[PDB]
DNA sequence: ATCGGATGTATATATCTGACACGTGCCTGGAGACTAGGGAGTAATCCCCTTGGCGGTTAAAACGCGGGGGACAGCGCGTACGTGCGTTTAAGCGGTGCTAGAGCTGTCTACGACCAATTGAGCGGCCTCGGCACCGGGATTCTCGAT
DNA sequence: ATCGAGAATCCCGGTGCCGAGGCCGCTCAATTGGTCGTAGACAGCTCTAGCACCGCTTAAACGCACGTACGCGCTGTCCCCCGCGTTTTAACCGCCAAGGGGATTACTCCCTAGTCTCCAGGCACGTGTCAGATATATACATCCGAT
């Protein structure tokens, strides 16, 4: 199919170039259902842990977004623990010209630097604001004991 | 039961008829298709409006108030038959 | 007034009082409609169907008829000039027209 | 030797006639096929009762008798008596109806 | 004269161009590319959301989407993938 | 069933007030009632928007008075005033 | 051996030059005064915004103009070019302002 | 007081309107009909504006005043409020 | 400090940085499209209102401005305005 | 969609649904208002600002400017049909009218 | 300027039919009494902007003149429209039959108003730098008298 | 059919200024959470009137022919708008100065909504009779060809 046809390229392009901190495959034996995993960059107080996450194609695509969610909890404003993430892409700004990989290294951006404008957890976005000290060794210890 | 060319019921001594009551003295021979023309486009531009209100309520017959309400939302009120 | 008859006859009039409050309430026009405001519309439209019975039945009277039919409003409203400006744009059903023809239609001598 | 008219009197007696009366001028059947044809061009299985019929047949004649009367002045303003299409466009185009 | 298959790439479906459409942007996507984005999407532009409310209305209404200068080019310079899609 | 309100009964009350031999038919009964409801919704709208303009919340006579003014013509304006103004005086005491 | 332009081209080159700006063409202090006489015909002791004068000055022009354009349809449909009195009435007529 | 202002609507400036309304050639009765026509315009709009002022018991005419009057004779104008 | 006046300005200029992203508006044309955007606010709250009221309803829904847009607007604009509020209010339900 | 987040943003409008929903509310419109018809209402009346300064702003491109002004806005209300059927006796201060000339008129 | 036909329209009288005007039962909507609270009236204060004036400069208005092009009246042609007659068509009227759908009633559940605590979206005030207005000189192009 | 001179308009480059766009502080209006009363959604039943068919009169529509008078083009006269140059009037701009009245704030009281009880005004239905429409027979006004 079409879709399937787009999963087919996305594939070739990804294998023959894989990304940078990134990982991603197919989780399951159907070619919609998609899995990846990601790590923190050095310039990030999320150094050294590994977070999955799924990726649900609809029926519609790539009219319609991708599903994306996390499996594990990371302290960031735009997450949720439930794995939930507050992009603009997944919902209002989404464009078929985005790829899965574009997606991902959004998400490590956003990783790289909070946008505390849209918080699902409020507070969170206040302890940054008020001090930073606290949140990263907040960040810190959450990390140690949650991401390895 | 479908309906084809109905205008030219719109016959041409009604339209002298109508033309009289106006005090025309006398009629060019191209006067009736341009009047049966006029008249198709003021007929279809009211019951578009009737019939978007018969819809809203649900309904399956066009009534006098949704008649009077169309024409009165053009700009022509219509007494006598209600409202 | 005494404040005991019916509000029509205590404000003097024919017109109902109570239906225009209520109208008026139940209208979605304003969120609480003073007390004298029913008094002063139903006045002004009583005054308004009295003048035009009183054309239309003069009307009819000039045409020896006891009955008035929609013709004889609608000469009525046409031929005053501020009742027909008031109703300029209204079609009255039944009607027909005032007759006048142009000077210029007619034959000449 | 039979007696007739010089034409332009029975015009004006018959525009004396229908001046005076009240009734209307197209036959109801016509009309009312006319109207149907319309309805179900727009949404199919509709009826319509016979007050909407009669309420569109008034308004519509309304319409054509001030229509022709601002046709009559358009074409007296040119120095003429009979009517022409042109009168008619120019005396819709003047009232707004399709400018 | 002609381009090189690279650019002659739909990147919406990853596709060789059939019926090719720019938008004012100048962003050229393939015609029923064009249809489902209007139909599903909110009605702008896949690459860089410039929305064309008034331009899809004023073209269509005319039958002038496709950007039939480069479709010629297209379906005359390549006719192998014109056919087998 | 169900009861349909109307002005009639007031409107042969004014007739036989006026004239006190004309009667009246049923299709001008009909148009007289029409006639009525659409200059109270006419005066009423006219006053609704009188209120809402200056920030007011109430429909007092005076934006009755004003909404008559502003819509009917030169001379029944002046009548219709009047004839208003002697209700309100008349009911107050 | 002065030069002179053609009745009639003087004209079209005026006609193409105020259908490109969008300035007013009243002087403001005469309908000022004429806006303030009316006014005081009315109601006595009366005070103007600059706002309301300025309102009441574009909605006469824009009101003019359209009633000249009107105008010169009526003038152009009686196989003319002059715009007359008789042209401005049967334009007014029509529009239902005089009746 | 004022007296005969509504000459201070002159020719030219009646010429300038008609030649916006595309108008070639302009006859010599015109501007007597054309300044009766806006008075008369002037007076409608006029006259429901100092309605409208004096039922808010104030005695400036302002721009909102204006509008509305101008809105309820069909003529709505855009850029000074409402 | 003067009384605070709401406007439609902010949201105008949000719109206005999406079609043309490199286009400035000016401050009378501001005033210009806030008087349109309340002009048609008007009529279509108007024509939803005598909807309800006619059948004898309570309630201002989307299906009075459904059919206020459709009664209001003409042939072509209404046809666009209706799939953008449907759209609209499919996405915000749910 | 999910709630926590502005109540626009759930539609995806740029207009404000919770002012237009107190408009509605405090306008004497009707006794109840329905929770889906701000967001209707919001949306329709964003398509109709985007329709008009889509035109307004070719207009200007048009006219070698980068800044709309009201003459842009009568133009491209004036050319386009629907949207001049629709503002038709609406008045745009400094707009002034479409250049035509009667072809009668010119010379021969 | 008439006169007689000849046609059409208005006037006087019988009759008979169905719609108007009135009367009866009753039930729902309006009237009477009382309570609570917030909307609007009234007074006091601030300061914005509306009015009034003076001086100058200069763009626009008023006036006069010469002339050509458009408005307007008179003639002549012929073709399209009015009037009258015989014929063909479907409208109008009555009567009967059927059922689709408008209208009303009873249950009940979900949606919308109301109230209180809270905080961030959006408005008021400031500031600056680029887009647009203006000036000055040159290039391009319609216009008209003369061939 | 054209060539050329006078004149109006469009382009291009440089300078300046003010208002459009972005930022900061703050206060009030929209959001969230919880509760409750009722609007309307749905199912069932009645019975009203909208649709369809058939047969018979006769009224209105249709087609044809004859003739006339009105539309339309052409010519000619003349006078009244137009384009241009000169003088005169007052609009426009900038500045200063005063105070009228618009806009906001605080206090209070009285006018309107809400609730309960009760009863009579107006609505539906039934009945009689007379105002008006129709048929019929004269009287008079009006049109038209011919003196
Ligand atoms: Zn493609
Ligand atoms: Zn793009």
């Amino acid at each position: 199919h079409m879709a399937l046809k787009r999963i087919n390229k996305e594939l070739s392009d990804l294998a023959r170039d894989p990304p940078a901190q990134i990982s991603a495959g197919p989780v399951g034996d159907d070619m919609f259902h998609w899995q990846a995993t990601i790590m923190g960059p050095n310039d990030s107080p999320y150094q050294g842990g590994v977070f999955f996450l799924t990726i649900h194609f609809p029926t519609d695509y790539p009219f319609k977004p991708p599903k994306v969610a996390f499996t594990t909890r990371i302290y960031h404003p735009n997450i949720n623990s439930n794995g939930s993430i507050c992009l603009d892409i997944l919902r209002s700004q989404w464009s078929p010209a985005l790829t899965i990989s574009k997606v991902l290294l959004s998400i490590a951006s956003l990783l790289d630097d909070p946008n505390p404008d849209d918080p699902k957890v409020p507070e969170i976005a206040r302890i940054y604001k008020t001090d930073r000290d606290k949140y990263n060794r907040i960040s810190r210890e959450w990390t140690q004991k949650y991401a390895m | 039961k479908v309906l084809r060319d109905n205008i030219q019921g719109i016959t041409k001594p009604a339209i002298r008829r109508l033309a009289r009551r106006g005090g025309v003295k006398r009629i060019s021979g191209l006067i009736y298709e341009e009047t049966r023309g006029v008249l198709k486009v003021f007929l279809e531009n009211v019951i578009r409006d009737a019939v978007t209100y018969t819809e809203h309520a649900k309904r399956k017959t066009v009534t006098a108030m949704d008649v009077v309400y169309a024409l009165k939302r053009q700009g022509r009120t219509l007494y006598g038959f209600g409202g | 007034s005494a404040k005991a008859c019916t509000r029509s006859s205590r404000a003097g009039l024919q017109f109902p009082v109570g239906r225009v409050h209520r109208l008026l309430r139940k209208g979605n026009y304003s969120e609480r409609v003073g007390a004298g405001a029913p008094v002063y519309l139903a006045a002004v439209l009583e005054y308004l169907t009295a003048e035009i019975l009183e054309l239309a039945g003069n009307a009819a009277r000039d045409n020896k008829k006891t009955r008035i039919i929609p013709r004889h409003l609608q000469l009525a409203i046409r031929n005053d000039e501020e009742l027909n400006k008031l109703l300029g744009r209204v079609t009255i059903a039944q009607g027909g027209v005032l007759p006048n023809i142009q000077a210029v239609l007619l034959p000449k001598k | 030797k039979p007696h007739r008219y010089r034409p332009g009197t029975v015009a004006l007696r018959e525009i004396r006639r229908y001046q005076k009366s009240t009734e209307l001028l197209i036959r109801k059947l016509p009309f009312q096929r006319l109207v149907r044809e319309i309805a179900q061009d727009f949404k199919t299985d509709l009826r319509f009762q016979s007050s909407a019929v009669m309420a569109l047949q008034e308004a519509c004649e309304a319409y054509l008798v001030g229509l022709f009367e601002d046709t009559n002045l358009c074409a007296i303003h040119a120095k003429r008596v009979t009517i022409m299409p042109k009168d008619i466009q120019l005396a819709r185009r003047i009232r707004g109806e399709r400018a | 004269a002609i381009p090189s298959l690279s650019e002659c790439q739909c990147g919406i479906c990853m596709e060789i161009l059939v019926e090719p459409v720019t938008l004012p942007c100048n962003h050229t996507l393939c015609k029923p590319c064009f249809q489902s984005t209007v139909e599903k999407a909110s009605l702008c532009c896949p690459f860089c959301r410039r929305r064309v409310s008034s331009w899809t209305r004023y073209h269509t209404r005319r039958n002038s989407l496709v950007n039939v200068e480069l479709w010629t080019i297209i379906q005359k310079h390549y006719p192998r993938e014109c056919k087998l899609r | 069933r169900s009861r349909k309100e109307s002005y009639s009964i007031y409107v042969y009350k004014v007739l036989k007030q006026v004239h006190p031999d004309t009667g009246i038919s049923s299709k001008a009964m009909g148009i007289m009632n029409s006639f009525v409801n659409d200059i109270f919704e006419r005066i009423a709208g006219e006053a609704s928007r009188l209120a809402h303009y200056n920030k007011r919340s109430t429909i007092t006579s005076r934006e009755i008075q004003t909404a008559v003014r502003l819509l009917l013509p030169g001379e029944l304006a002046k009548h219709a005033v009047s004839e208003g103004t002697k209700a309100v005086t008349k009911y107050t005491s």
